[PDB]
RNA sequence: AAUCCCCCGUGCCCAUAGCGGCGUGGAACCACCCGUUCCCAUUCCGAACACGGAAGUGAAACGCGCCAGCGCCGAUGGUACUGGGCGGGCGACCGCCUGGGAGAGUAGGUCGGUGCGGGGGAU
RNA sequence: UCGAUCAACGGAUAAAAGUUACCCCGGGGAUAACAGGCUGAUCUCCCCCGAGCGUCCACAGCGGCGGGGAGGUUUGGCACCUCGAUGUCGGCUCGUCGCAUCCUGGGGCUGAAGAAGGUCCCAAGGGUUGGGCUGUUCGCCCAUUAAAGCGGCACGCGAG
RNA sequence: CGCCUCCUAAAAGGUAACGGAGGCGCCCAAAGGUCCCCUCAGGCGGGACGGAAAUCCGCCGGAGAGCGCAAGGGUAGAAGG
RNA sequence: GUAGAGCACUGAUAGGGCUAGGGGGCCCACCAGCCUACCAAACCCUGUCAAACUCCGAAGGGUCCCAGGUGGAGCCUGGGAGUGAGGGCGCGAGCGAUAACGUCCGCGUCCGAGCGCGGGAACAACCGAGACCGCCAGCUAAGGCCCCCAAGUCUGGGCUAAGUGGUAAAGGAUGUGGCGCCGCGAAGACAGCCAGGAGGUUGGCUUAGAAGCAGCCAUCCUUUAAAGAGUGCGUAAUAGCUCACUGGUCGAGUGGCGCCGCGCCGAAAAUGAUGCGGGGCUUAAGCCCAGCGCCGAAGCUGCGGGUCUGGGGGAUGACCC
């Protein structure tokens, strides 16, 4: 994971929709019904992919290790300053533009994702480049 | 090639209903003369899809006034895909804003090379070219490795010239699998 | 930019807040010089100081004191009867000290 | 006297009154300009401010006009949001009815429009 | 117009610490402890994906990484029943249901020759020993045994 | 366990939480008056004792340097020098 | 000014181009070259987040005056007071594990304190609805009409058939039905059929063997059933097998990926069993859309009465509106 040299301790909780979509290579994994996702799990996929792909030609990225999740205590009784930092991860909720390359050229990439996310943690879908995009 | 069926009514209620039948809102626009014409998707799409259609305009039929146009904007649909409003501009004669389809061949020294593959960043060019841009503006080389990269500078510009883009900034570059 | 321009806009805004109703705008330099009267930007502007009716470009900060006293009475009656002050692109010792005394008699009336 | 026009000032409008590029005016403006005993001034110099005047020039500050490259402006549509009433789902949550309905995103837009005093510019 | 952590800051006094299993009086489950309740922490059982072990063979035997539920046990969360009263352990005696079944069988599978193991799905039928030491149920140990299960019922049982 | 500042007060204002954060229980005799002047850090280019960074020259700049002290507001049309 | 939003304010951060700070660099006294090995102020482009970041900006809410404005409240003066702890539901933030019939605050309703009726089985707060008192009167909510029990085992058009009804996810699948789509060379289809499965195809290593059916790639040719750089049972190569092809055989429709709505596997319990019970699956069912119809509240109307309050005639009553 990576949410290094943060700045604060913790966030809060909500969820509902955002701004992920594009393309960025044509080997895409897009979420759909999630929320936050373990930076770890994340790396999981990272691995899954990386390894499948004859183990070399790079994939890309997508979301980030974003926030700090806290179960606070360890199992006590509740009233801590709610302190304790512990699990860091992504906050993606409306089918998000999760972008992963390599040069698989195929349903091979497919598999890669297949497992990566099948795994990961939600109802989600995948594809390629479908309606470009024009900027300034 | 393209065409459509107009909206007398417009804005919300209407485009929604459109959707309902299988029609998405459409903006027909030409240098400060504007009209809301509406989108019959299915076909609409096949068309768009051509994509060659999105890069290099086409002709549309409305009422019976065959005219020249492209997409200058589009609201494609949040919760999935498909759209929320398709946007086209019909041209007079000075087309400067051109993201012409671009193709280039990084003839081997890439993946057959040190494993490294080539990353396509620009792939298209928003330069200038009035009512004159090909379905394929292109360029070529034979290196894709080391820590190699090339862009808008190297470029190599054809006929209806004019770089509305920038002094080079990455058409493409090559990265290693587990290095080279 | 903001620098010298401000020299200006500063005597400006301060002068401006000041409010005893009117202000004459003197203006330094030789033929350059000339001072016009104003009030609230009601829109109006009382009378105009000295149309370059040259009297002695010589060592005459007095060319000044004169044009001044002149404008002094000019307005004095020009616009019946009133009291206020003015601008100035500088302290009152030379050109400007001058427009000053000019005004000075303008009000003094003796 | 009281017509528009050139302007020197000096006013409302906050960047289409901006940056910057080409030009261009002194006749008359006005600027730099000349010099400094005299007002008065630089913790150094009249650099600025200042006094003290022909000149020389219009380089520089400078005013309009052409140029939109950067910047500024930044609609029509369009989605998100949602004020209110109802549904659909154990669910985190989705969706339906009725008014409001920015942003960014191609348009395309601009290189100010003017308040008043006035040297005066055209019997 | 001065003295003032009256600084537990609206400040009883100037001037104050303790300890009670020796204790005693008022009311509240508006607060713990037992258990119950709901939650599930969770632990237990199960289910996905496969990096990957299984000479060869991904998955006969296995699962990295990450993931997804079942259940009400274990270590917890809460406060409403209860403080005009609900006896908490260990064991005894009589036990009653439950299956993720230990022995039983019926099974497909094997890396299954036989035999014997081991690998899952079906099925509670009966059955599911003695002692040792430990107040401990758990446990470790002696001897066997077809086998010598996990657990529900305030961790069943004081009106026994 | 008193007070100031920011979040959550969810847009008026305004509210807990053993909710997040973080300061003060000084002074400044002249940071107290007003008059007159001035006008940032930082970027770049060129320079004695330099020599990442003084001091000076030359450009550049919604002012992000600045204002005893924390935050926030403001704000160099200075409250700033 | 939170939602949104955007990124230029600050802070993040992901793939990118240029750049230096650590460096190879030795020519090693005009001491400067490629590489770059560099952390990049950076760099612009590609990228998404922020309650305590924001260049933009609402959805309402705040409020001043004019106007609606009578229910009936609205105002000020005044004596008699009770709670000073409460819970639930919905939305919005805390927290808690985004757990709990948890606890914190707020907008609303609520429930107590009326919230006594309907109701959903029965259930303080979930949808309907305000009970002053009558009626062997009728219209209705919600939500219902085979039966247990008032009300069509209505009609119409479908889709499931597992009993889903009669709680569950991850996820799995030649379920069921539906798209909006692909193969039809009647130059008569696919599974079923017949026969040939052709000669250079004969190392490249290894040849103990590749002489497709042993490992490191070969991607050519002739040649016709049209051609397997041979997908496959294999050992010692080799030798034999099904079509990947007709070629002929048949011909007349075949194998698919996306998107759909309705089901199954996944989902094992403790006194006994269960959609409420009987029950029921082309009305009897259930899910979806269509329309009609009757049921059922102290809710609403009609015979009447009681009662207080403004006003109305106040004669004492009183009566009536």
């Amino acid at each position: 994971r990576m949410k290094y040299r943060k700045q604060q301790r913790g966030r809060l909780k909500g969820a509902t929709k955002g701004g992920d979509y594009v393309a960025f290579g044509d080997y895409g994994l897009v979420a759909l019904e999630p929320a936050w996702i373990t930076a770890q799990q994340i790396e999981a996929a990272r691995v899954a992919m990386v390894r499948h792909f004859r183990r070399g030609g790079k994939i890309f990225i997508r979301i980030f290790p974003d926030k700090p999740y806290t179960k606070k205590p360890l199992e006590v009784r509740m009233g801590k300053g709610k302190g304790n930092v512990e699990g860091y991860v992504a906050v993606v909720k409306p089918g998000r533009v999760m972008f992963e390359v390599a040069g698989v050229t195929e349903e091979q990439a497919m598999e890669a994702l297949r497992i990566a996310g099948h795994k990961l943690p939600i109802k989600t879908k995948i594809v390629r480049r479908d309606a470009y995009d024009e900027a300034q | 090639m393209e065409y459509r069926l107009k909206a007398y009514y417009r804005e919300g209620e209407k485009p929604s209903a459109l959707r309902r039948a299988g029609k998405l809102p459409g903006v027909m626009y030409n240098r400060h003369l504007n009209r809301k014409v509406y989108v019959d998707l299915v076909e609409f799409d096949k068309v768009f899809r051509q994509a060659s259609i999105h890069h290099v305009i086409v002709l549309e039929l409305p009422d019976g006034q065959s005219l020249p146009t492209l997409v200058r904007q589009v609201n494609l649909d949040k919760r999935r895909r498909r759209p929320e409003h398709v946007d086209f501009f019909v041209l007079s004669d000075e087309p400067v804003e051109m993201y012409v389809p671009l193709r280039f061949v990084g003839t081997p020294a890439g993946v057959r090379a040190g494993g490294v593959l080539q990353e396509i960043h620009r792939d298209i060019l928003v330069k200038v070219s009035p009512r004159n841009i090909p379905e394929f503006i292109e360029v070529d080389v034979s290196g894709l490795e080391i820590g190699d990269s090339l862009h808008a500078s190297d470029l190599k510009l054809p006929p209806g010239v004019e770089l509305a883009v920038s002094p080079e900034e990455t058409i493409a570059a090559v990265v290693p699998p587990e290095d080279v | 930019r903001l620098t010298a321009y401000e020299r200006r806009k500063f005597r400006v805004r301060n002068r401006i807040k000041r409010t005893g109703r009117l202000r004459l705008s003197v203006f330094r330099s030789l033929k350059h010089i000339y001072a016009q009267i104003i009030d609230d930007e009601k829109g109006v502007t009382l009378v105009s100081a000295s149309s370059l009716a040259l009297k002695l470009k010589g060592n005459k900060t007095e060319v000044a004191r004169q044009v001044g006293r002149a404008l002094a009475e000019k307005a004095l009656a020009l616009g019946i009867k009133q009291v206020a002050f003015d601008r100035g692109p500088y302290k009152y010792h030379g050109r400007v000290k001058a427009l000053a005394e000019g005004a000075r008699e303008g009000g003094l009336e003796f």
